[PDB]
């Protein structure tokens, strides 16, 4: 009851009668004149690019005309002056990926509904019986259970990124690297929350791995460039740049592959690397846009590529030397481990993996002359 | 005439192409503001270009401050060579000590037109931003639906045509 | 194998120490200006993660896509909507997905401003929100151009949008209003008065029409996406909890909602009576029924009445916006009309049958409409050979159409049956139109906030064809204009047949 | 065009003019007669509960009278003579996880996926450059793939009960937990697979497992006891019994969790526990189900828990010296493992790990009277 | 990166080694009796994995499922139907689920026949399969009882089938048809004449049949269910060429082919005619122009024609099968309706739109079937107060009604139209009544196969009324019967009427 007009045959004998003989356009696309960037129109790019109304005075954008309401002051809702980048066009990146809330939603979905199945598997096998309990109630408890804080800061140097970016999709990348890195730090609260459970008296309180975060001296230099990163940058691409292409792709790729990923296994720690496979494959899928955007679409823009890339170096080499303090300050936690976990060799050469995976996927892409040895020297520097 | 291509548009693309410093290309751009923006505008005739032809404008000017300057002034300093916190610093005293709405809004506006991007580094620019708009608000915003719109228009100082 | 299954760490166990994660430091502030101090230790109301987040939106996908891609597909829903509802879901689909879109930044902005993690969490699922909510208005116009009867303005609408003045006034509420001027402010437009009043009886009201007109495809998403709109009308309601201690309140806060509950009533009074009356063949219920129950009787009354043990009053604006709601979206209609080659969507005079409804329902409409419409029609303003646009009339019976500076609206208070208020002011050498008070006082007090061009001001001097085919208003075979003046399938309107009239844009200021 | 009756004015109209003014029937639950397990019946229940056509002389059975075709013979479709095993109904057995075709092909979906996605992130990342070369190329290569051929062997156990099983719900339970086991031997040889992208020269032929699975010694009890429960056992609930809460409950149980999910992490291995989170996943999902059907439901049967208590301790014993010559001959593998990875300590108590699980778990459950420390003896036996 | 992303996921280059991981040692070989050897190296066609299969079902359902869920439901779809089509489908979706059923323990038993890897590979595929079609069939059910307008019959026909005769012959064709006997003949029975010659035919037809009689239910789960089932015929396909080399197919396959379509085509043609027939007010297409394709065509000439080369025949059945073909399903009807007190569905003589359409498609249909509608209808058969069961008519007018003890077809020798020989024979103190040749060799040959009681023989000398009482063929008011002698919402018969009748059930042989 109430009738619908495709099955109530009144309604729907007018409708039907009213209707043309054929489409009165045959051109059945929608996006039909955004350029692709892989030959055929993808529905990534039809249902994003140009719903950001930008007029044609902010590179790229279709529209013509001021905005109708600016901030008091005068302040554009969306405008150049925003950051220190320019570009030809505002709406020439892709997600490799090509992501757009659904698909993204569904994956993600997809490992909370396995990680759920997984941890009931975990605690029913009783493989917790296996793992060091110094591992266990130490470094997962406080210095894991720190590591929390810098996603979560990480995560927040995004926010205003989220209001300024210029286009539809340099903004839908840019909340998807942000949400990822919020999902990680609640993680790591998740395993600390599945380990009271299974495991007497381990406390998931978060006052230890807080005020380790905020009074330790392992973290102390991280914590100080996360909150320079997140409340002293006002550019909304020298945030998203400096956070994934210079300190987490050395900082936070040290902790969680080259510490945690490394030497958790060596306690019978599979719980930490099951929550740290998240993590690295959100990593890897997070770069592969900010390559795109800072590398293919700005590093290589046919106008400013030269400016750009001056700008990049300049950030870079702003927040390489935090990122070396952060690096530095963090050696200090293998002290903390029993005797034999590790040796200098293997931590000179883990560092040099995370230096060398760095100057391969990012700094030579913008011709940063990087030197290995010293960057590696100078965080060895701490290590004893 | 054309929204979008044009012969104004054309005329200025003309004479941003020939500036060849930094300091004749941020005296055009400082000038360029003065003249065509914001309710105290010198004059409305580029009305229907004026926001498009200061980006490119701005571009220029921004690929000059590159070259021109060294890492550390390119993020401390602006286009004319001014320490940025300074200015500011001076910037927001000058706002703070404002005595009402009216001396307010000339300082925010006079600010964006004297200092916007590529003049000062956005970081310094957006952090006035924050704080000018702050105090302009809240000068602005107090008692808001008091002064009758006949003493409104004359304090505004508007020509009534109706 | 030893011990129970518990994964039993769902999310409310991990959001229970969310509030933790945030932690002082000195520069640990909004970086943006606003008025207002958001208390450090406010709560949200739903205890979410991002994986759980992202599990609960899924499955709504997951029944959403899926109906589309079968059952609607093999019924062939695309094709069989009245032509009418075909044309108004290229508007309400391409204006609502811009407000869902500035809605993300909106939430950005205030994700920037909230110092309590949980209160930045729940604006974040708003973030999250809006970036689906763009991706399924995109869907839906998507759908139609894909399997409709008229896919030229469904297919495009993100640049042919660009050549009328209704599109405008769209920007000023659900763009520029969501996210420039005092994240409190912008707020206020989006969450409090934006959703809580309009959005959400919106989209429900939107499906009413939709399947009354045969429309099943916007039921499908546009009630998948009323299913997140709580949680977003429980963000408005915490952003006036996170605020109500602060001294500023009590000195601001009624300002910034009467300037916020005018700026969105002046736009969607008359522009959402118009689609839904003019835009459909089937009724559901009259305008001034709905918009009395809607913004004077839930909102006004219930919504806000919540609100008033943290100082929140009614609009001072409401009883004004109730004088002039009544003939509103009538003399606008006349309007969209008359400028019907600006569109990019088939436009239809009023039936015989709906003309004796609007007569019925609003006593006076055909002494003063239907007989405008009448005369137009004789004239043969839906036949190209006549060589008559309605802009021709309100010329040659001396009727001018002003926009105004603030709310982008197009009046023309002459023929209005509703207001007639006209100031012209000029200020530096510009001359400025405004049609009430509300956005007078808000020029005069903020004028450097609203420089906003209009479309006589860009189009002076420019023959209408020369426009509209710069701006791409035209249907693949780059003759047949997008937007037509009847919703028949033949003796379509063509470039020539405007360009024959040569009507060229004048500013209506230079009168004065 | 067609014209469809629920859109066409003219075919809606007659269909229209033909409905009821009301249900005939509101009794509109669609397993309303079939006895819930939980109180409110479920979709799992009312979609499978008495699809099996059985008459009332197949315990539990609501039809009536014989077969319409027999076995050439005389042999019934289905028959009481089939089983050792007897009831006073068939039907009574539920998945304690609800698990009918959607939820069982989402989930694995999900775990697919997420596969895909994790292989990506782990191989974008390098993390092969920590793991230990011999490690990969000779356990991995060599002994965890001749494991594959133990699951492939457990999977096929599963071809004659699929075809002999008494209901639906013993059914859809035993043929998912055979899937599973299938799912298991494929991931082993994925892995190897990935390895063989992975690393230069690594070999993904099955060559070396299958010559290690068919002549090598540390599988050989383990493949003998596999050939016979495969083929050797004519009666499906003595295969379903004795494969998992015997077989596999002990020896696989052994080698999955505490030798290679034990051992793989300190040999910097992340990849292989991936693979072993999903084994050990369906190892415990499976658990409850068996348990359901053999304790809860014939061992706790009301007329012959006696009977088939005795039956199923019979099997126990029957099997369960199989499976100690299968631990005993794999205890020969930690030989070939490099010095000091395990010593004598830690492999007795992951022994007492396996064997005190599957007391708690099995034994206990029908009183089988299992003495640890003989089980525990007698496997030791194997390891210089 | 460091090295790039691959994964294999990619079940082909897994599925390249699947084939090696079968070993040899004495004892593996099947556990069931059988004429044949099945090659190893029998290699499968597609390239399947565990996760990628159902990574590729569960695509399917969320699409299924999600139109079923929203649209559907929000249309209204289940209530929508004709009222003989809601029917119908307690049969149709009912009785699919037994042959969907007893296909998973066939194809259990085909996967322990093969020795090869991947044979064993594709028949697990199917495994799989045959569970989602039953819980597919299922849902069927449950929807048109949850949603419908008659839920009687679709919320418990797993209990209210055994009550009549039509259910016998479904379990021989498809469930112990299926399972017992050699793998091969099962195989025969299910892959190649099953779901070739029927089940992928009829599912698609089922479609059209639904979607004209206002049931868009029906195709979206069966169109799911036809994307799966070819898979299926390639196992079939591939039983012949595992067997093609072996000396024993040259000496028994064509025979084991033969039976196994004499089988199904037995219950099909009458039976599948009369759904179609029979249980729709809007027709598609006249079953003998349907079979003809299908089975003489179809099956008969193009898919058995690509197996000859593997020494397959055409079954020398296929004329006897033709030559019953027209008139058999008009046959049956006669007999389903005559008995229906013990069905579970509600059923409704022809209309005269109906009969002219009989009449027209099967000239003489009238003065045969037509007239006996026509003389039901007058002695009251749809009214519960004439004491009329048209069972009553066959025996005051002695015309027996046979069950076949093979097949389990009924036929009434003295009134059918079609190809109706009756062969009764005693043996051993039991007497056997038989409907043809080819099922008369298969009892004589194997008696022992072949034992099933029939309907008359287990009801001898109970009252109608207490064998559905007993069987509960009752609403849930404990006393209007589920089935009915019409379609409309009034007069239905309770358990009383039939009491009344004083019906008692004799078997038919003790009259020789
Ligand atoms: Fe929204
Ligand atoms: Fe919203
Ligand atoms: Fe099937
Ligand atoms: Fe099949």
């Amino acid at each position: 009851e109430r009738r619908r007009g495709l099955t109530d045959p009144e309604m729907a004998a007018v409708i039907l009668k009213a209707l043309p003989e054929a489409p009165l356009d045959g051109n059945n696309k929608m996006g039909y004149f955004v350029t692709p960037r892989w030959k055929r129109l993808t529905e990534y790019e039809a249902l994003t690019v140009y719903a950001q109304p930008n007029a044609d005075w902010i590179a790229g954008g279709l529209d013509w005309g001021d905005w109708t309401q600016k901030f008091h002051g005068g302040r554009p809702s969306w405008g150049n002056e925003t950051t220190e980048l320019r570009t030809v066009d505002w709406f020439k990146h892709r997600d490799p990926l090509r992501r757009w809330h659904a698909p993204y939603v569904k994956d993600k979905a997809e490992e909370w509904r396995y990680t759920d199945r997984f941890l009931q598997g975990y605690s029913a096998d009783g493989q917790i019986r296996a793992m060091n309990p110094t591992w266990r109630t130490s470094s997962c408890n406080r210095y894991w259970g720190a590591f929390l804080f810098n996603e979560y800061g990480l995560f927040n140097a995004h926010s205003q990124g989220a209001r300024e970016a210029l286009s539809d999709v340099t903004r839908v990348s840019l909340a998807f690297w942000g949400f990822d890195k919020i999902d990680i730090a609640q993680m790591i609260q998740l395993e600390r929350g599945f380990l009271a459970k299974i495991v007497p008296g381990f406390d998931e309180s978060t006052a230890v791995p807080k005020a380790e975060w905020t009074n330790g001296e392992v973290y102390k230099s991280a914590r100080l460039a996360v909150e320079g990163l997140w409340q002293e940058v006002f550019d909304w691409n020298e945030s998203a740049f400096s956070v994934h292409a210079v300190y987490d792709a050395l900082f936070g790729q040290f902790v969680r592959r080259e510490f945690f990923q490394r030497l958790a296994p060596r306690f019978g720690d599979n719980l930490t690397p099951f929550f740290i496979n998240q993590a690295q494959t959100y990593f890897q899928i997070a770069k592969q846009g900010v390559q795109d955007l800072y590398y293919n679409c700005l590093g290589d823009d046919p106008e400013f590529s030269d400016y750009n890339r001056t700008v990049m170096r300049n950030w870079t080499g702003k927040w390489l030397e935090p990122t070396i303090a952060a690096l530095r300050d963090f050696m200090g936690l293998f002290a903390k481990l029993p005797a034999g976990t590790t040796d200098k060799e293997e931590i000179t050469a883990s560092l040099y993996r995370v230096v060398d995976d760095w100057i391969e996927d990012y700094a030579s892409a913008i011709d940063f002359k990087a030197d290995r040895d010293q960057i590696v020297k100078a965080v060895l520097a701490g290590l004893k | 005439l054309g929204i979008h291509s044009n012969d104004t548009r054309d005329a200025w693309v003309n004479k941003i192409a020939h500036v060849n410093t930094l300091e004749k290309a941020a005296e055009m751009l400082k000038q360029f503001r003065m003249d065509h923006t914001t309710p105290f505008r010198n004059s409305y005739e580029l009305d229907n270009d004026y926001l498009w032809i200061e980006a490119k404008l701005e571009e220029k000017v921004a690929v000059l401050k590159a070259r021109a300057f060294n890492e550390v002034d390119f993020r401390h300093k602006t286009a004319f060579g001014e320490d940025a916190k300074s200015v500011l610093d001076g910037t927001v005293a000058k706002m703070n000590a404002a005595k009402d709405k009216w001396e307010a809004e000339k300082i925010h506006i006079g600010f964006r037109q004297a200092y916007k991007p590529p003049i000062m580094p956005v970081n310094y620019f957006l952090d006035g931003e924050r704080q000018l708009g702050t105090r302009l608000m809240e000068l602005r915003n107090l008692n808001y639906y008091d002064t009758p719109l006949e003493e409104l228009r004359k304090q505004r100082g508007v020509r009534v045509v109706h | 194998a030893a011990n129970r299954a518990p994964t039993s760490v769902n999310a409310q166990e991990v959001h229970r120490w969310l509030q933790s994660f945030n932690w002082d430091f000195k520069n640990n502030r909004t970086k943006y200006a606003t008025k207002y101090k958001m208390a450090n230790e406010t709560k949200e109301q739903f205890k979410l993660i991002a994986k759980e987040y992202a599990r609960m939106e899924a499955v709504k996908d997951e029944r959403q896509f899926g109906s589309l891609q079968v059952a609607l597909t093999r019924l062939n829903a695309g094709v069989r909507v009245h032509p009418k509802w075909n044309e108004t879901m290229k508007v309400v689909s391409n204006f609502l997905e811009v407000g869902e879109y500035n809605a993300i930044a909106a939430t950005g902005m205030l994700w920037d401003s909230a110092q309590a993690a949980e209160q930045k969490n729940g604006y974040l699922a708003q973030v999250l929100d809006e970036i689906r909510h763009t991706h399924q208005c995109a869907y839906v116009n998507y759908y139609f151009a894909k399997n409709g009867q008229d896919p030229a303005g469904h297919n495009d609408a993100r640049r042919t949008r660009t050549i009328g003045p209704l599109w405008k006034g769209m920007k000023r509420v659900f763009s520029d209003g969501f996210i420039s001027g005092d994240a409190v402010e912008c707020s206020l437009n989006l969450q409090l008065v934006g959703e809580a009043c309009f959005t959400n009886p919106l989209i429900v009201a939107v499906t009413e029409w939709a399947a009354a007109n045969g429309d099943e495809i916007t039921p499908t998403v546009f009630l998948s996406i009323e299913t997140d709109e709580l949680r977003h009308m429980a963000n408005g309601y915490q952003t006036v909890v996170s605020i109500a201690n602060d001294p500023a309140s009590a000195k601001y806060l009624n300002t910034d909602l009467n300037n916020a509950f005018w700026t969105q009533q002046k736009y969607f009074t008359p522009v959402l009576g118009m689609l839904f009356e003019y835009g459909s063949k089937f009724k559901v219920e009259p305008w001034v029924k709905t918009w009395d129950r809607w913004v004077y009787e839930d909102w006004g009354g219930i919504w806000i009445g919540r609100l008033g043990k943290y100082g929140v009053e009614s609009p001072r604006s409401l009883k004004d916006a109730k004088q002039d709601a009544y003939w509103a979206h009538h003399d606008l209609y006349l309007l969209a009309y008359a400028l019907w080659p600006t569109g990019f969507f088939r436009l239809a005079l009023p039936d015989q049958e709906e003309m004796e409804w609007f007569e019925a329902n609003y006593p006076g409409w055909y002494d003063h409409y239907g007989k405008i419409y009448e005369e137009w029609r004789a004239r043969g303003c839906e036949d190209p050979s006549s060589g008559f646009i309605p802009l021709m009339w309100f010329i040659e019976n001396n009727h001018p159409i002003y926009i105004d500076r603030v709310s982008q609206v197009p009046f023309c208070p002459s023929l209005a049956k509703g207001a007639s208020t006209l100031r012209v002011h000029e200020y530096n050498g510009e001359m400025h139109t405004f049609s009430d008070q509300w956005g007078e006082r808000m020029w005069l007090a903020e004028p450097e906030r609203y420089e906003c061009q209009n479309i006589f001001e860009q189009y002076e001097g420019r023959e209408l064809s020369e426009v509209i085919a710069e701006l791409h208003g035209l249907r693949s075979d780059g003759k047949t204009l997008i937007a037509q003046p009847h919703v028949r399938g033949d003796k379509l309107w063509t470039l020539d047949d405007i360009k024959r009239l040569n009507c060229v844009f004048k500013n209506p200021v230079k009168a004065f």
